[PDB]
RNA sequence: GAAACUGCGAAUGGCUCAUUAAAUCAGUUAUCGUUUAUUUGAUAGUUCCUUACAUGGUAUAACUGUGGUAAUUCUAGA
C-alpha cells in the first residue's frame, strides 16, 4: 500500500568540507509530505552513518503529491557535522542551542546609548548619585 | 536594485473591434470548443500571427540563406512536435497554411473529449480543472494546456481520481455514511 | 562465538571445498572460481557454455497435465549465498529441492517437485480460483477476494523460495506462501483496465 | 565618487562569470591582485559556481580558511583573489589540478590537470627593463617580476615558470608560425599560428592569425598570447582546442 | 593554565601540542555508528567501500584500484590475504598523510576479520607502525597519531587472547614506542598496552611483571622507559571515570608481590611507590577500600624477611599518598607500624614516623604517640634529633599538644655526649622562629 | 575579558535630478605630463674608520580620588 522510497542522485562526494552531498528523491504516494526527522533516520541507515552526521533541507512537494525533492548532506563524523553545519540547522536538529537575544531594535537602541557613555561610567554614576543627594 | 523581471501581454485586441463576421467568427470558434473568453481566442490569434509572420519573413528572404534555413528549421519542428502540422507538411508554406482551428484542436480540454475520457467539451473542462485527467504521471488543470503527439497518446485519469483509482469522493462517501447509519437505526 | 568468526569458518569450509573439488578435477583454478562466483554481479556475460552442450541427446518428455490451457510457468532453484553461506531455500527439510508452478486459464495453480531430473514432474499441490470469489462491489478500488476469478495469466516465484506471486485478468495480484499454497496478502492494481500481463 | 569602490552590483559584473540575474544585488568585487579587474575569476566564482563544491559565501569561506587552496603554489585565504588566465589553482584534498585557461564560448574553463603540468605556468613577458643596481627584470602578465632573465627575451613573449621556484624554466620567441592563444575581443578561446604581424607605429598593432581549419581572422597585439610552437602547445589545450565552428 | 573558560566563538586555533595533550585513545571508551560494526558482508569489504566514497587521494586510489581487483568477498581474502597485506603495508611506508586514515583503517579491519591468522604478519606489521609513528614526529600531525595510535588499541581489542598468551613479545616489540624520548609516544603506546595488560589473567601477568622490572634493571641508566611502566601501569587500573575495578585490584596485588621478591628491582619498588601515589590521588575511598585490604594482607603475609625497608618504602608512600580522608583505619597502619618495628628489633624509619605524625588522626595519635616517640628513641638514637626538627617543620603544633618536650627532655637526658654538636646546630636552627617558644623553655641536663 | 590606547573602516553604500547647451555624457585616444592606502611579485650584510644591544628614554589614557554647570556623546585639578 503505502510504500516510502528514498533515492539519491547527483551525489558529490566534497572532501573539503567532509562529506558527501546530494539530491534526495522521496516518493510518497498516497500520503502527504515525509517528515525530515524520518528522512534523516533512512538516511542513517542507508548511508550508515549517524543521525547526527545526516542533514536534509529544502524539500518540495510537486504538483499533485506523491514525490517530493530536496537537498542532503551525510557529513564524515559528527565532529565535523559540528564545525560545519550552520547554527540555524543544527539548532533546527537539535544539535546545537537556541541563543537568546533581544529584538534588533533593543539592541540597537542599547548600543546608541553606551556610544553615548563614555569610560566605564561609575564614576558618573557616583557622581550623579552624589548631585542628586545635595 | 535588482535585475526587472521580463513580462510580456500575451494577447492584442485585432484591430476594428465589432464587426459581425467576425462576432460570429468567434461565436463559432468558441461554441464549438468550449471556450469562454475573446480573450482566449485572441491568445491563440496572437501566437499564430506571430508565427506566421516569422514564416513569412523566412520566405522573402533567399532559399539557403544560413538564417533562414536555421530559424526555419527549428520554427517547422517546433510545430511539428506541437502537432499542429503534419509530418508530411514539413514546409514553411504550409506553416503559412496554418489556423487557429489547429492551435484550438491541440488544446486540452479538446483532447479529453476527443479521446472519450468527457461528455461534452465542457465536462471536459470542469474535469481537468477538477483535477481528474493526469498527463503521463503529473496532473494537469490547465485547460489550455497543448498535448504534444506522445502526450495526446498518454493522457489518462489521474490515480487519485474517484474515477481512475483511490476511494470515492466526498459526496459518494458521506452518501454512504448516511445510508448505513439510517440502516444501522 | 563471534560472527565474525563464524563467518571465517564458514569461509575456510568454503576453501576446504574448492580445494577438494581443484584436486578432483586436476585428477590458478582456485582463483579463477572465487573470481566468477564474484563475476556475478559484474553484469557480463561469463557463462559460455554455449558450445559444451549435447543437443541431439538431450533427453524430452511430455508430461500431460488435467486442466486446460496452462498459461504461464516459473520455476524456483535454491542457491548457495556468497555474502553469508546458508542457502537459498527458506526451511530445512528443503536443502535444494527445486520447484515449479504452472497457472492455467482455467483459474488453477499447480506446484510440482522437479527435483530430480529423471523423473516426470510431480505434482505437489495445487489451489484452484473460481467464481466464489466475485467481489460484491465489482465497481471499487477494493478487489481483495482471497481468489482468483478469471484467467490466471502470469506467474513469478520469489527467489528466497516463501512466496509465489499470481496475477492475471481480474486486475488483481496475490501473493501465496508456498507450502499451503496459502494466500497471504492481496493487491488490486486499481485500474479499471489494468490487467496484469507479466511478471519479474 | 570620492575614492576607490568597494562594491559591484550584478549586473555590471564581468559576462563570462555566467552570474544568474535573480540571485542577489551583487556581484563578488575582486579584490586587487595579479589580474585585472575584469579578466579574473574570484575563487568564490570558481568553487562555488563552477566546481559545485560549496552552495553559500560562508561555505567557501569556510574551504578558504580551512586551508585547502593554493592559486600558484601558495595558499590564498581571500575569497574574492582574482584568479586569472594561465593560472594552477590546487585543491589537494580532492586530489586536482585546475589550468584556469579559456573555453572556446569565451568562459573559463576548468582545465583538469596533472602533477607535473601543474608545476609550472607560462607568462606573458610584458616588460623587460632595467632595474636598481643594474639588474634587469622582465614582467609578465599577471604581476609577476623575474630577475636576471635570458638577454634574448624581449617584449612579447612567452616564458615558462617554474612555480616551486618563481623561476623561468625556458621560453619562446614572439615570431610569424607559432601557436597563439588569444584572448581578447571577439575571438577570445581560439587557438591559431601567428601568420603576420602588421605593426603600425603609433597605433596598434595588428596580428593575422589563422585556424588549423584554415580560417583567418585578425586580432590585436593585446590580446595575441603565445603558446608554443606548432603543432605542440607547452600547455594542456581545452577540448575542442579553440576551433570555433558553426 | 590550560584553556578552561571556552570562548564564545566557534573556530578556535589549537596548536599541535594542544592538540596531542587533549588527546586521549580508548575507543571502547570512545563510541559511535562504526560502519564495519555496522554492515556484515565483511568487515574489511565493508570499509572498503564506505572509503572509497569518502577519500579522493592518489595512493589510496592506486590501492583501491589493485585490491578492489581482487577482493570482493571473504573466501578471497582468505585466499589472497598476503598480497593484500604486501600492499597496505607498501602503501603506509609510502607515508602520505592525505591516505594514511583509510589505509590504517583497513589494515584495522583486515586484522578483525583475519583474527587468528594474522599473527605471522603480525611483527612486520607493528613494526610499519612504529615507522609511521616516528616520522609522524617528523612531519607533525595529530590525526596521523590519533589514526595510529587507535590501529593498535584495535588490533590489540580484535587479537587478545592470542597477545594476552604471549604477551612479553609484545612489550619487547614495543619498547622503543615505549621509553621513546617524547612524553606523548609515551603516553599514547602506554595507553595501547594498557588495554591489553588489563585484559591479561593473572598467571601471565606474573610472568609479565618479572620480565618487564628486570627490563628495568636493564635500563637502570634510562628513566623513560621507567615512566612509561608507570603511565602503564596507572591508567590500566584506574580505566573507569572515577573507580578502578577488580582486575586493578588484582594488579596491585601481583605487583605488590613481585616486588617484594627479593630479587625485585628497589627503583621497581619506587615504581610501584608512584603507581599507588596516582591511584591514591585519582579514586575515591570507598573504591579503594578493596586495595587497602588487598595491600594490608599482603604486608602481613609478608612482612618478615630482609625486605624490611622495601615494605618502609612502600608504607611511607601509603601514608603519604594525600591524607587520612583515603586511609581507612589508622589503627591497621598503626599495628603495621608496631610490628615493623618488632621485625626491625633508619632514614625511612624516621621519615615515616614524620609523616605519621603530620598526616595521622588525632584519636589514634592519642594512643599510640607513646610507643611511637619509645620506638624513635629506641632505634633511631643518632637520627632521633633530625626526625624531631623534621616534624616540627611540618606540623610542630601536633607534637606541642603532644609532648615534644618531655621526649626530648628524656633524650637528651639519655645521651648528650654522643652529638653535642648536633643538639647545638639544632638549638642554633630553632632560636630564630618564633613559634618554638616551649622549644627555648625546654630544660637541660 | 568590560574599559581605554593603538591599527583599520567610516571617501563605499543608499537617495535625488537643483544646477549644467561643447559643459555633462557617448564612442575614441594620450600621459615621453602625474599621485596611488591596499593586493600581488620582486627588493636593503655596507668588515673597519681614536674618549647598554641579554635590548634606551619620558610621557599619557582607562582606573583611584576632589569638583564645577539648568543643560549636551561638556569637562577642570591631583
Amino acid at each position: 500500500s503505502d510504500a516510502v522510497t528514498i533515492r539519491t542522485r547527483k551525489v558529490i562526494s566534497n572532501p573539503l568540507l567532509a562529506r558527501k552531498q546530494f539530491v534526495v528523491d522521496v516518493l510518497h504516494p498516497n500520503r502527504a509530505n515525509v517528515s525530515k526527522d524520518e528522512l534523516r533516520e533512512k538516511l542513517a541507515e542507508v548511508y550508515k552513518a549517524e543521525k547526527d552526521a545526516v542533514s536534509v533541507f529544502g524539500f518540495r512537494t510537486q504538483f499533485g503529491g506523491g514525490k517530493s525533492v530536496g537537498f542532503g548532506l551525510v557529513y564524515n563524523s559528527v565532529a565535523e557535522a559540528k564545525k560545519f553545519e550552520p547554527t540555524y540547522r543544527l539548532v533546527r536538529y537539535g544539535l546545537a542551542e537556541k541563543v537568546e537575544k533581544a529584538s534588533r531594535q533593543q539592541r540597537k537602541q542599547k548600543k546608541n546609548r553606551d556610544k553615548k557613555i563614555f569610560g566605564t561610567g561609575k564614576r558618573l554614576a557616583k557622581k550623579v548619585a552624589r548631585r542628586n543627594a545635595d | 536594485p535588482r535585475a526587472p523581471r521580463t513580462y510580456s501581454k500575451t494577447y492584442s485586441t485585432p484591430k476594428r473591434p465589432y464587426e459581425s463576421s467576425r462576432l460570429d467568427a468567434e461565436l463559432k470558434l468558441a461554441g464549438e470548443f468550449g471556450l469562454k473568453n475573446k480573450k482566449e481566442i485572441y491568445r491563440i490569434s496572437f501566437q499564430l500571427s506571430k508565427i506566421r509572420r516569422a514564416a513569412r519573413d523566412l520566405l522573402t528572404r533567399d532559399e539557403k540563406d544560413p538564417k533562414r534555413l536555421f530559424e526555419g528549421n527549428a520554427l517547422i519542428r517546433r510545430l511539428v512536435r506541437v502537432g499542429v502540422l503534419s509530418e508530411d507538411k514539413k514546409k514553411l508554406d504550409y506553416v503559412l497554411a496554418l489556423k487557429v482551428e489547429d492551435f484550438l484542436e491541440r488544446r486540452l480540454q479538446t483532447q479529453v473529449y476527443k479521446l472519450g475520457l468527457a461528455k461534452s467539451v465542457h465536462h471536459a473542462r470542469v474535469l481537468i480543472t477538477q483535477r481528474h485527467i493526469a498527463v503521463g504521471k503529473q496532473i494537469v488543470n490547465i485547460p489550455s494546456f497543448m498535448v504534444r503527439l506522445d502526450s495526446e497518446k498518454h493522457i489518462d485519469f489521474a490515480p487519485t481520481s474517484p474515477f481512475g483509482g483511490a476511494r470515492p469522493g466526498r459526496v459518494a462517501r458521506r452518501n454512504a455514511a448516511r445510508k448505513a447509519e439510517a440502516s444501522g437505526e | 562465538e563471534n560472527p565474525a568468526d563464524k563467518r571465517r569458518r564458514l569461509a575456510k569450509q568454503y576453501l576446504e571445498n574448492l580445494k577438494s573439488e581443484a584436486n578432483d578435477i586436476l585428477t590458478d583454478i582456485i582463483a579463477s572460481r572465487l573470481k566468477e562466483d564474484v563475476a556475478e554481479q559484474q553484469g557480463r556475460v561469463f557463462r559460455y557454455f554455449g558450445d559444451k552442450l549435447l543437443i541431439s541427446e538431450a533427453k524430452q518428455s511430455f508430461t500431460r497435465v488435467g486442466e486446460n490451457n496452462l498459461t504461464c510457468i516459473s520455476c524456483f532453484q535454491p542457491v548457495l549465498n556468497k555474502y553469508t553461506f546458508e542457502e537459498s531455500s527458506n526451511g530445512d527439510k528443503n536443502k535444494g529441492r527445486l520447484f515449479a508452478y504452472t497457472v492455467s486459464k482455467d483459474l488453477q495453480l499447480t506446484k510440482y517437485d522437479i527435483t530430480d531430473f529423471s523423473k516426470r514432474p510431480k505434482k505437489l499441490k495445487y489451489a484452484k480460483g473460481g467464481a466464489k470469489y466475485i467481489p460484491t462491489s465489482k465497481h471499487e478500488y477494493e478487489n481483495t477476494t482471497e481468489g482468483h476469478y478469471d484467467e490466471i495469466l502470469t506467474v513469478a516465484a520469489s527467489p528466497d523460495g516463501k512466496y509465489v506471486v499470481t496475477g492475471g485478468r481480474d486486475r488483481k495480484l496475490i501473493v501465496w506462501s508456498t507450502e499451503s499454497l496459502s494466500p497471504v496478502k492481496v493487491i488490486p492494481t486499481k485500474d479499471r483496465r489494468g490487467e496484469v500481463l507479466s511478471l519479474a | 565618487a570620492r575614492g576607490p569602490k568597494k562594491h559591484l552590483k550584478r549586473l555590471a559584473a564581468p559576462h563570462h562569470w555566467l552570474l544568474d540575474k535573480l540571485s542577489g544585488c551583487y556581484a563578488p568585487r575582486p579584490s586587487a591582485g595579479p589580474h585585472k579587474l575584469r579578466e579574473s575569476l574570484p575563487l568564490i566564482v570558481f568553487l562555488r559556481n563552477r566546481l559545485k563544491y560549496a552552495l553559500n559565501g560562508r561555505e567557501v569561506k569556510a574551504i578558504l580558511m580551512q586551508r585547502h587552496v593554493k592559486v600558484d603554489g601558495k595558499v590564498r585565504t581571500d575569497t574574492t583573489y582574482p584568479a586569472g588566465f594561465m593560472d594552477v589553482i590546487t585543491l589537494d584534498a580532492t586530489n586536482e589540478n585546475f589550468r584556469l585557461v579559456y573555453d572556446v564560448k569565451g568562459r573559463f574553463a576548468v582545465h583538469r590537470i596533472t602533477d607535473e603540468e601543474a608545476s609550472y605556468k607560462l607568462g606573458k613577458v610584458k616588460k623587460v627593463q632595467l632595474g636598481k643596481k643594474g639588474v634587469p627584470y622582465v614582467v609578465t602578465h599577471d604581476g609577476r617580476t623575474i630577475r636576471y632573465p635570458d638577454p634574448n627575451i624581449k617584449v612579447n613573449d612567452t616564458v615558462k615558470i617554474d612555480l616551486a621556484s618563481g623561476k623561468i624554466t625556458d621560453f619562446i620567441k614572439f615570431d610569424a608560425g607559432k601557436l597563439v592563444y588569444v584572448t581578447g575581443g571577439r575571438n577570445l578561446g581560439r587557438i591559431g599560428t601567428i601568420v603576420h604581424k602588421e605593426r603600425h607605429d603609433g597605433g596598434f598593432d595588428l596580428v593575422h592569425i589563422k585556424d588549423s581549419l584554415d580560417n583567418t581572422f585578425v586580432t590585436r597585439l593585446n590580446n595575441v598570447f603565445v603558446i608554443g610552437e606548432q603543432g605542440k602547445p607547452y600547455i594542456s589545450l581545452p577540448k575542442g582546442k579553440g576551433i570555433k565552428l558553426s | 593554565q590550560r584553556q578552561t573558560t571556552k570562548s564564545s566563538k566557534r573556530y578556535r586555533y589549537s596548536s599541535f601540542k594542544a592538540r596531542i595533550d587533549d588527546l586521549k585513545i580508548e575507543p571502547a571508551r570512545n563510541l559511535e555508528k562504526r560502519v564495519h560494526d555496522y554492515v556484515e558482508s565483511s568487515h574489511f569489504l565493508a570499509s572498503f567501500d564506505q572509503w572509497k566514497e569518502i577519500n579522493l587521494s592518489a595512493k589510496f586510489t592506486e590501492f583501491a584500484a589493485e585490491i578492489e581487483h581482487d577482493v570482493q568477498t571473504l573466501p578471497q581474502i582468505l585466499y589472497h590475504d598476503k598480497k593484500i597485506f604486501n600492499s597496505l603495508v607498501s602503501f603506509i611506508n609510502f607515508h602520505d598523510e592525505f591516505s594514511l586514515q583509510p589505509l590504517l583503517d583497513l589494515l584495522a579491519q583486515f586484522c578483525h576479520d583475519l583474527g587468528p591468522d594474522f599473527l605471522k604478519f603480525y611483527e612486520e606489521a607493528i613494526k610499519t607502525l612504529i615507522n609511521l609513528l616516528d616520522a609522524a614526529i617528523e612531519f607533525e600531525s595529530s590525526n596521523v597519531f590519533e589514526w595510529g595510535f587507535n590501529c593498535l588499541a584495535y588490533i590489540f581489542k580484535y587479537l587478545s587472547k592470542f597477545l594476552v598468551k604471549k604477551l612479553v613479545l609484545t612489550c619487547d616489540l614495543l619498547i622503543p614506542l615505549l621509553s621513546h624520548s617524547k612524553e606523548y609516544l609515551s603516553r599514547f603506546s602506554a595507553e595501547a598496552l594498557s588495554f591489553l595488560v588489563r585484559k591479561c589473567p593473572v598467571s601471565n601477568l606474573r610472568e609479565f611483571v618479572r620480565s618487564v622490572f628486570e627490563k628495568l634493571e636493564g635500563d637502570d641508566e634510562q628513566t623513560n622507559l621507567y615512566e612509561g611502566l608507570l603511565i602503564l601501569f596507572t591508567e590500566s587500573m584506574t580505566s573507569t571515570q572515577e573507580t578502578l575495578h577488580s582486575k586493578a585490584k588484582a594488579i596491585m596485588s601481583v605487583l605488590l608481590h613481585e616486588a617484594l621478591t627479593k630479587s625485585s628491582p628497589e627503583r621497581s619498588v619506587s615504581l610501584l611507590s608512584d603507581i599507588w601515589m596516582n591511584i591514591s590521588k585519582y579514586a575515591s575511598i570507598e573504591s579503594l577500600l578493596p586495595v587497602y585490604e588487598v595491600m594490608y594482607q599482603d604486608f602481613n603475609d609478608s612482612l618478615d624477611a630482609t625486605n624490611i625497608d622495601r615494605i618502609l618504602k612502600v608504607l611511607t608512600t601509603i601514608v603519604f599518598s594525600e591524607s587520612g580522608r583515603k586511609i581507612p583505619d589508622w589503627n591497621k597502619i598503626t599495628i603495621l607500624i608496631e610490628r615493623i618495628m618488632s621485625q626491625s628489633e633508619q632514614d625511612k624509619v624516621a621519615f615515616l614516623f614524620a609523616l605519621f605524625i603530620r598526616n595521622s588522626d588525632v584519636k589514634t595519635l592519642t594512643l599510640f604517640h607513646q610507643k611511637l616517640f619509645n620506638y624513635a628513641l629506641t632505634n633511631i638514637s643518632d637520627c632521633f634529633l633530625e626526625f624531631f626538627q623534621f616534624a616540627l617543620r611540618l606540623s610542630y603544633e601536633r607534637v606541642f599538644s603532644f609532648n615534644g618536650l618531655k621526649f626530648l627532655q628524656l633524650f637528651l637526658k639519655k645521651n648528650w655526649q654522643s652529638q653535642g654538636k648536633k643538639i647545638a646546630l639544632f638549638f642554633l636552627e630553632v632560636d630564630d622562629k618564633p613559634e618554638l617558644q616551649k622549644v627555648r623553655e625546654v630544660n637541660f641536663p
